[PDB]
RNA sequence: UUGACUGGGGCGGUACACCUGUCAAACGGUAACGCAGGUGUCCUAAGGCGAGCUCAGGGAGGACAGAAACCUCCCGUGGAGCAGAAGGGCAAAAGCUCGCUUGAUCUUGAUUUUCAGUACGAAUACAGACCGUGAAAGCGGGGCCUCACGAUCCUUCUGACCUUUUGGGUUUUAAGCAGGAGGUGUCAGAAAAGUUACCACAGGGAUAACUGGCUUGUGGCGGCCAAGCGUUCAUAGCGACGUCGCUUUUUGAUCCUUCGAUGUCGGCUCUUCCUAUCAUUGUGAAGCAGAAUUCGCCAAGCGUUGGAUUGUUCACCCACU
RNA sequence: UUUAAAUGGGUAAGAAGCCCGGCUCGCUGGCGUGGAGCCGGGGUGGAAUGCGAGUGCCUAGUGGGCCACUUUUGGUAAGCAGAACUGGCGCUGCGGGAUGAACCGAACGCCGGGUUAAGGCGCCCGAUGCCGACGCUCAUCAGACCCCAGAAAAGGUGUU
RNA sequence: GACCUGGGUAUAGGGGCGAAAGACUAAUCGAACCAUCUAGUAGCUGGUUCCCUCCGAAGUUUCCCUCAGGAUAGCUGGCG
RNA sequence: GAGGGGCACCACCGGCCCGUCUCGCCCGCCGCGCCGGGGAGGUGGAGCACGAGCGCACGUGUUAGGACCCGAAAGAUGGU
RNA sequence: GUCUACGGCCAUACCACCCUGAACGCGCCCGAUCUCGUCUGAUCUCGGAAGCUAAGCAGGGUCGGGCCUGGUUAGUACUUGGAUGGGAGACCGCCUGGGAAUACCGGGUGCUGUAGGCU
């Protein structure tokens, strides 16, 4: 019916984007992945060996195995009525470091150095974040001039 | 015709087994019958030991 | 109308035993009085185990009880089990521990008493320790049943270890295809 | 599909690469007195007719051709089976091809 | 015994196992006898590794030599090639040429794909061997990736100085264990020709042939525009190229109702209804002299026959009006 | 197809974390290198909202569906054929749409008082029996309330 | 007249007899009638008997000579 | 506040037994061998890791039996 | 102020053309006896140091072409959610939120690591 073949709906996503073809740059290979690193999957098109599947392109998993040319990644995959932790072996060119935790690893750094910064000074800094509050009762100035009158323009073709 | 996890069974009832059924309703009445056949024999060989 | 629930909302525990044993009903009337009146959680755990099934109240061998009471600190407390105490043949000597159970077996209660021990019921447990103070309550291995090793994923599933229902263990009984790499596949 | 006459491959007897004499595998004289031939003879015999299925709905046109590698170094004589993906025409020792050819059809 | 799917069935086709682009609605998934095609192979190199090289095309020159022969220089981001269908990918290259080779070998698990998260097939990351190639880093366990294939039972061959051959030995044989092959294309795999109007049963309105219903392509009947025709003169009468509608008296299309039955053509007999008016009443317009016609309007009151051929509906002819 | 939304998909928002010192290794190797594991130690307030959760066994019925917005394929079209998302009908009464499977409101234990939703208030028929406001419209075929149950191009010195 | 007819007699069920219609064989004939195997089989139609309380579906996945049927996952309830 | 011992169960690491595979050396003698036993790593098993079964009763589910009830067109045996 | 060897990001780095280039270097350059490779010491390999900034190479220039970035296009086009909104329809407006792209115009045109040398 609808051709259950690997690399099927990937006319555009296993394609190098535009005017970035050629042999791949070398800092991609000089990336260091350890166990528990949070990596995100993006299959390229130049390297043919370790592309995961189109099910995982765009998703983000965790490293449990490090090999000579690849990395074992456990990702969550949505099958019909449940998710499953699938462990997929992906070569090193199709992954990169996900920055998705690195705004949390900055504010565990600047939180604990600021926690003891008030412990030595005796204050109540309240380092837990709040979402965007309603605006402060401010006081606008209209110094000298007048608010400009605008009116809806007529219709023309 | 089967279902979830169970035994895979071969019941030997594919034959006319209801004409060959044996009901042990006489098995009390055959135990007191073969007791009496031991007693009426034990006094027939009266001095000789029973069970021969 | 109010919400869109699936109506769980009927808790499916036990509020009384299905057993009609009148001695066991007197223990419940002893301990559901204690559970609502003594502010101890010992008498809530003992009371909910008197409700439990014969399956959920497994037996406890006499060698686990002396293995789980030779721990540091347990030397002069009481062994409590809502369930039976069978003995181990495997054990050689028995200490002088103090126990408490529904129904210790005949050989096990001969061996505790020779060694200087003391069997209690839940009646004279309640008069000694009403709060449950100075007790080590134990349980038998409730997944020790043979029933639980047929439970799992499915025998044909890969990495299953699930013991199929065969009418006779042996050669020619569920060993050919789906069990070895030659005859078809191995699961 | 053309394979060469000899081939330097692994032999399981000594655990080395050492050359082999590769020929073609033929099926063989179907022996009497095998267990399923003994069974088919005491089943077919009598009244009842043909007693087992005879396959007639044939579809494939080729076969998986298999080679037999024969370890050439003496007092080893280790034989084994090696398969190839299926082919219609199978040469076995002839005509290595060269690309400087006037080939004209 | 006489396959299945099927806008009823048959014939046709294969949507029956599979791959590419689209449908598909920017993760993935997604149907139709949807669209555009493809597969049951080919390859000892078109596998492997290293080296050197650059392609299609164009410009400008060179004896014959011209659109196309070979030679040279310049430009040349892939417009070439990569066995074949497409899509993706690729330039000191995955393409061309050359030198070596056989990793297209041995072995155990795990993971991915379809998926029930079973199998096959295909694949990925390893590991332990033995090897190839390269100065080396390395790369390599088939083809640049996405397809190219196949259970149980049976058979055959190979493997160990193996296991069993029933009281104990020896030998042949047979059975085993391990993995290759000989197939199931209806491709998770039966062993298979019709005919029935002499026919039978269980059903099915899940499903045709009749009406009715939705639809109006088609058939019909109408308008709007106006290049023209009408001696002249668009519109008395017509009217191309268009374009908007109505009707359910055509035929389809669909499959809603009916398969424990709605009696299926035509004619005869008989009543009513409609108007999109052939005639009769009252009228307006002509390219209306009169006569006769023609085109509109109110209008269904009242009429609309006798026959030959044909089962005819329909047709066609004679005659009356 | 260079560019490229909205909607959408994954992940992270802590003690299973952060840090320090030490020991193991047959892996790695200029290196007391690298990385894994292991032991001991140090300090918990780490988005908003809501909610009690976890897990096992046994298991019936079902495997003809249909509909409506929105997005779509085949088709001239269909109360047609086929998909996507959500709701509903089937399984479901009630108020309204006169009528009704699916529209609109709202879901239902048995009753009294109150108030509304959608819809309405000449009379059938509860409620405008308001001294309701401003205009538009004359039909010899008037118009009259989602789905929805009848119309188009074109035209009018008819009136605004 | 290859005529009509009585009684006697012969042929019997995959058999009989047929100037042939698959006609006729005891109102039964493209295979009689009686009894038994037999309560044969049916994925197909029909029916399936008291009350109240609580929870409450699915018409989709994958495989099948599969398409009016099953098996399997989902959905449910019951027990904990 | 904190600390301690931690049931059952869950997850993980380690070990053990049987089959196979690679790698290796040592040990024993009812008799010195085409003998016996051991090791270290990886794997296959419905295993061990201080036992939970048995018998009896009931309820539910499925299966074989006429199998919830009724229903064919048939096939066969022996007769009239 | 720049370079050489090796690099990272891979056009703000490329492309066409025109100027300038001290000192080190890079290079053109001069030779085949060896090493090696050619139809051809042209390339490739090997011996150098007689000349040269002509080229490459490096700076700078062009109302340059691209490339990068920004306005404008534009709250436009689309779109979430909503209505017993309009319309015979096709389609449309509003509500509640999100929000592009080209022409046209403006500004930039390599940044850096390791190691060594010149000034
Ligand atoms: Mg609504
Ligand atoms: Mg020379
Ligand atoms: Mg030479
Ligand atoms: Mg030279
Ligand atoms: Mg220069
Ligand atoms: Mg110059
Ligand atoms: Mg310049
Ligand atoms: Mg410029
Ligand atoms: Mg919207
Ligand atoms: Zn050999």
């Amino acid at each position: 019916t609808n051709t259950k073949g690997k690399r099927r709906g990937t006319r555009y996503m296993f394609s190098r984007p535009f005017r970035k073809h050629g042999v791949v740059p070398l800092a991609t290979y000089m990336r260091i992945y350890k166990k528990g690193d949070i990596v995100d999957i993006k299959g390229m098109g130049t390297v043919q060996k370790g592309m995961p599947h189109k099910c995982y392109h765009g998703k983000t998993g965790r490293v449990y195995n490090v090999t000579q040319h690849a990395v074992g990644i456990v990702v969550n995959k949505q099958v019909k009525g449940k998710i499953l932790a699938k462990r997929i072996n992906v070569r090193i060119e199709h992954i990169k470091h996900s920055k998705s935790r690195d705004s949390f690893l900055k504010r565990v750094k600047e939180n604990d150095q600021k926690k003891k910064e008030a412990k030595e000074k005796g204050t109540w800094v309240q380092l837990k974040r709040q979402p965007a509050p309603p605006r402060e009762a401010h006081f606008v100035r209209t110094n000298g001039k007048e608010p400009e009158l605008l009116e809806p323009i007529p219709y023309e073709f | 015709a089967p279902s979830r996890n169970g035994m895979v069974l071969k019941p030997h009832f594919h034959k006319d087994w209801q004409r060959r059924v044996a009901t042990w309703f006489n098995q009390p009445a055959r135990k007191i019958r073969r007791r009496k056949a031991r007693q009426a024999k034990a006094r027939r060989i009266a001095p000789r030991p029973a069970s021969g | 109308g109010v919400d869109i629930r699936h109506n769980k909302d009927r808790k499916v525990r036990r509020k009384e035993p299905k057993s009609q044993d009148i001695y066991l009903r007197l223990l419940v009337k002893l301990y559901r009085f204690l559970a609502r009146r003594t502010n101890s959680t010992f008498n809530q755990v003992v009371l909910k185990r008197l409700f439990m099934s014969r399956t959920n109240r497994p037996p406890l061998s006499l060698s686990r009880m002396i293995r789980k009471m030779k721990l540091p600190g347990r030397e002069n407390k009481t062994a409590v089990v809502v369930g039976t105490i069978t003995d181990d043949v495997r054990v050689q000597e028995v200490p002088k521990l103090k126990v408490c159970a529904l129904r210790v077996t005949s050989r096990a209660r001969s061996r505790i008493l020779r060694a200087g021990g003391k069997i209690l019921t839940f009646d004279q447990l309640a008069l000694d320790s009403p709060k449950g103070c100075g007790t080590v309550l134990l349980s038998g291995p409730r997944k020790g049943r043979e029933v639980y090793r047929h439970f799992g994923k499915a025998p044909g599933t890969p990495h299953s270890h699930t013991k199929p229902y065969v009418r006779s263990k042996g050669r020619k009984f569920e060993r050919a295809r789906g069990r070895r790499a030659s005859r078809g596949y191995k699961n | 599909v053309n394979v060469p006459k000899t081939r330097r491959t692994f032999c399981k007897k000594c655990g080395k690469h050492q050359p082999h004499k590769v020929t073609q595998y033929k099926k063989g004289k179907d022996s009497l007195y095998a267990q399923g031939k003994r069974r088919y003879d005491r089943k077919q015999s009598g009244y009842g007719g043909q007693t087992k299925p005879i396959f007639r709905k044939k579809a494939k046109t080729t076969k998986k051709i298999v080679l037999r590698l024969e370890c050439v170094e003496p007092n080893c004589r280790s034989k084994r089976m090696l398969a190839i993906k299926r082919c219609k025409h199978f040469e076995l020792g002839g005509d290595k091809k060269r690309k400087g050819q006037v080939i004209q059809f």
